[PDB]
């Protein structure tokens, strides 16, 4: 029978698939029963995913019991059906399968926020992204994430917000709190061509919105120029930042903290100083933050 | 099937459209324009005061609630008004409720 | 498309109790507004058997009751005793009975 | 002999921001050291100019310089002067090209019901009427994708019959009349100076256009009211 | 306060068409129209393309006539061809109004 | 025509050669759908039971 599950219009479902010694080792199966009798496979444990499912489903790793989970998120519209985890060898659905339904619905009433999921960021540049998260679940502990696949479904934990940041991402990441009442920001540059991908943003909350956004690296030029790896140290400013507030940070596992300079006047735009680890040169837009770029 | 243009809940206009896949012949296919009034013939003019005439006209133009004056109470917004209620001395001037199960607070 | 979403195919042996959740988007309009539970008959409308103001029809009384979980976004319809007239066509649902708001439950008892 | 100098346009400081006051110093006589120089009113000098062209076809000496400079020092009046020297010209010769506003109301037309039952090609027509000055943008997109530049056409902004000095200018673009059962809604973005954003983008798909089977459906009701 | 009535000319070849905008019979002034130049196809190799508008107020055209515009090109085999148009050269549009006055019979969210 | 080929299209163009028109030759057209001024037909519907959404 049916296991009703009334879930967002861009919130997240958690399917708790919990099934028998049986059928521990059993090639495990997520379908999804449309119009006909046939199940559009959405998951597998063998390899197989969707070609619309890309960055979202996370097939968890097994338990003893054999009671696998599996996240889909950023849920649209077209989601709300019936979906069957099962567990056959060859991960069709087929007949002498002990399955296990469910049923999606996809409110389209709802109170989640609509944040951009296409950040376009150019390479060696900066990104700097919201996400929204339970205005109630106020003090908890953020997270972020990578994505790498449905069949292996992992998200191993970038930054934090008690601050422990892996060591591949030191100096050219940040996690912040400002804006508070609803968001958390999170500023990353010094980009590159494979780190575009899929990015998860947790919450150590009770419901979970996992917002995922998608960085898309381009071909370009930096938005900011600094120098290569270096007492005083520049950092030129286009002219559309001109409202944008100009500031230098000191950058460790708890982010940024001030560090003071001076402004001039016109300079081939603008230009500010580092009178005086890794470091940047941000701009900040009364509350919400921009475009930085790293310096060593 | 179908896509909404206007969803307007102050006029209670719902505009929408969708092409007719006809017969399979060429491209004699339709355009739909289903507008859907509910008109509310109780309501006052003053959709907050009601101590306001009723209504007659009820004017739709369509263009200008494709892109005010209030016919219908919203079901989500509350609406509320200021009476003088007394009770003894005092004239109290205190907040009504218009229509209730939406003005409660959290 | 309006958004509450119940079960859309209910089977019970008579004599034997139902519970059946409706969900709803849980605003503060939906959290306080009346929640009915209506039997949409033949020629026509919603007749309400269980409202959740309290109303009770004649029917179904002593034998069913409507709760509602505000903050756990949902309202739940109780009915024992079934027999076969119990069968056929309802809906669950919010605000009036004619303004949609609502989800369509089909109760099919057998014997 | 031709010392001409064309000045940067709209559809460069959009497309590149790159801005570049430029003059070729062509069919003149067939020898080197011919040196370029950009100098403004004030006395600026300007940046590394190369990239210089082989000789004519028909035998003259073809060569070219830069002067890229920034935008609002190009808005602003700047002029500027392009000077050579040569082995016919005792003297350098200068040349100097400087800087001398209304809303474009964009409209886009779809393909005629006469065109679309030869089943072959359906031409989708942007308008960009009443503004001025000339030299506006125009580019065509489908779902956020910057089509092929050979499958449309801009027209040139010719003065307007009406309007005193106001351009108006066109643009096709053709695709497949088989497109027009799935639609692909078809964005054609207009690129002036008279806007915040320099985009008035408009799209029109089948979907949009005529109606061609109203239905009013007004119902009424005393006790109505809330609108749910 | 306006329209620009527009006449597109394709698929022909070799170039030099005319266009001239009648109206009723008695053919109108030449600033009224406007005819840009002619100019080669971007999808067909052998073909050109020209255009015209001709600007004509709101009442003009919400009133009747018909503004019709008529080429010239040494193809056609009686060498002028025309088309027309109307406030009213669509298409039927039935209209399906539907008025409801059951103060029972209710609606659909 | 044969009956049928009017109930196609075939906008059937008359063109017509005089001396004295202003660039010498008109033509003008029909096909069945020259008129058809705009069939509506409202539907008043009152005290009725269907239980139809509207
Ligand atoms: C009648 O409508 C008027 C405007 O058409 C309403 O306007 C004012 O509304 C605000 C909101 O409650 C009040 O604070 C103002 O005091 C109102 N102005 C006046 C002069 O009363 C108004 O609410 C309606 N009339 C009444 C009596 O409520
Ligand atoms: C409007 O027209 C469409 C298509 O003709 C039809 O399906 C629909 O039922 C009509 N609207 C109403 C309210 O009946
Ligand atoms: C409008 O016409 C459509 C088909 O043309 C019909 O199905 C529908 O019932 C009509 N709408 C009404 C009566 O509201
Ligand atoms: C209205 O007319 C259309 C065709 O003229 C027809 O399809 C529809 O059923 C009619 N409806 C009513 C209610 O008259």
């Amino acid at each position: 029978e049916p296991e009703l599950v009334y879930e967002d219009l861009r919130g997240s479902v958690t399917f708790h698939c919990a099934l028998g010694p049986e059928v521990a080792n059993v090639a495990k199966f997520l379908c999804r029963q449309s119009s006909g009798e046939n199940c559009d496979v959405v998951v597998n444990t063998l390899g197989k995913r969707a070609p619309a499912f890309e960055g979202r489903i996370l097939l968890n790793p097994q338990d003893k019991d054999g009671s696998f989970s599996v996240v889909i998120t950023g849920l649209r519209k077209e989601d709300a059906g019936r979906y069957l985890c099962g567990a056959h060898s060859d991960g069709q659905l087929q007949e002498g399968s002990p399955i296990q339904a469910w049923q999606l619905f996809v409110n389209e009433e709802s109170t989640i926020p609509r944040s951009p999921t296409v950040v376009k960021g150019v390479a060696g540049g900066s990104v700097a992204v919201l996400c929204p998260y339970n205005r109630k679940e106020s003090k908890s502990i953020k997270y972020w994430c990578l994505w790498e696949g449905a069949q292996n479904g992992r998200c191993p934990l970038l930054v934090d917000s008690e601050g422990w940041v892996k060591a591949q991402y030191e100096g050219r990441l940040s996690l912040l709190e400002e804006p508070g009442n609803g968001t958390f920001t999170v500023i990353l540059n010094q980009l590159t061509s494979r780190d575009a991908g899929f990015y998860w943003c947790l919450t150590n909350g009770d419901t979970l919105w996992r917002t995922t956004v998608e960085i898309k690296i381009i071909e370009g030029e930096p938005n900011l120029k600094v120098p290569g790896n270096v007492l005083k140290v520049p950092c030129h400013f286009p002219c559309k930042f001109s409202s944008y507030e100009k500031y230098w940070c000191k950058w460790n596992n708890t982010g940024c903290q001030a560090l003071p300079s001076q402004d001039e006047g016109p300079s081939k735009s603008r230009l500010v100083s580092l009178t005086l680890g890794w470091y940047w040169c941000g701009v900040k837009q009364g509350h919400f933050y921009g475009e930085t770029a790293a310096v060593y | 099937e179908r896509i909404v243009l206007v969803d307007n809940k102050c006029k209670c206009a719902r505009i929408t459209s969708r092409i007719i896949r006809s017969s399979e012949d060429p491209n004699e296919d339709i355009v739909e324009r289903n507008i859907r009034i509910i008109v509310p013939l109780n309501n006052r003019e003053n959709i907050s005061d009601p101590t306001s005439p009723l209504r007659t006209r009820f004017v739709y133009h369509l263009s200008d609630l494709c892109k005010e004056t209030c016919y219908t109470y919203d079901r989500n917004k509350c609406y509320t008004a200021v009476v003088p209620l007394v009770y003894g001395g005092e004239t109290k001037m205190v907040e009504t409720a218009l229509t209730p199960d939406a003005c409660y607070p959290d | 498309k309006s958004p509450i979403f119940g079960p859309e195919e209910v089977n019970s042996v008579e004599g034997n109790s139902v519970s059946i959740t409706c969900y709803y988007p849980p605003t503060s309009v939906n959290r306080h507004t009346r929640k009915y539970w209506c039997r949409q008959g033949a020629r026509g409308g919603c007749i309400t058997l269980i409202s959740s103001e309290g109303y009770v029809s004649s029917k179904y009384a002593g034998r069913a009751n409507l709760t509602n979980f505000p903050e756990n976004g949902t309202f739940v319809v109780n009915i024992a005793q079934l027999s076969q007239d119990d069968s056929g066509r309802y809906k669950c649902g919010l605000g009036i009975n004619s303004r949609g708001l609502s989800f369509d439950v089909s109760l099919e008892v057998s014997q | 002999i031709r010392v001409f100098a064309i000045p940067p346009s709209f559809a460069s400081i959009f497309l590149t921001k790159s801005t570049k006051l430029t003059c070729l110093v062509t069919d003149l006589t067939t020898y080197d050291s011919v040196t370029i120089s950009w100098t403004r009113q004030n006395g600026e000098a300007v940046k590394t100019h190369t990239n210089i062209s082989e000789s004519h076809p028909n035998a003259t000496f073809s060569a070219v310089g830069e002067a890229s400079i920034c935008e609002d020092d190009w808005n602003s009046g700047e002029r500027f002067t392009c000077t050579v020297t040569h082995t016919d010209l005792p003297s350098p010769l200068k040349q100097t090209i400087s800087r001398p506003l209304h809303r474009p109301d964009v409209y886009l037309l779809p393909p005629a019901r006469e065109q679309l039952n030869l089943r072959e090609s359906a031409t989708i027509t942007c308008l960009v009427t009443g503004f001025s000055p000339a030299d506006v943008f125009v580019q065509w997109m489908q779902r956020g994708q910057p089509l092929s530049p050979e499958k449309y056409v801009t027209s040139a902004p010719m003065p307007e019959p009406q309007a005193p000095g106001r351009y108006f200018a066109h643009s096709i673009l053709t695709v497949s009349e088989e497109e027009w059962n799935t639609g692909e809604t078809y964005t054609c973005v207009v690129a002036h100076e008279a806007l915040p954003n320099r985009v008035t983008e408009r799209t029109v798909d089948k979907s949009t256009g005529k109606p061609t089977l109203y239905n009013v459906s007004l119902v009424m009701s005393d006790t109505a009211g809330t609108c749910y």
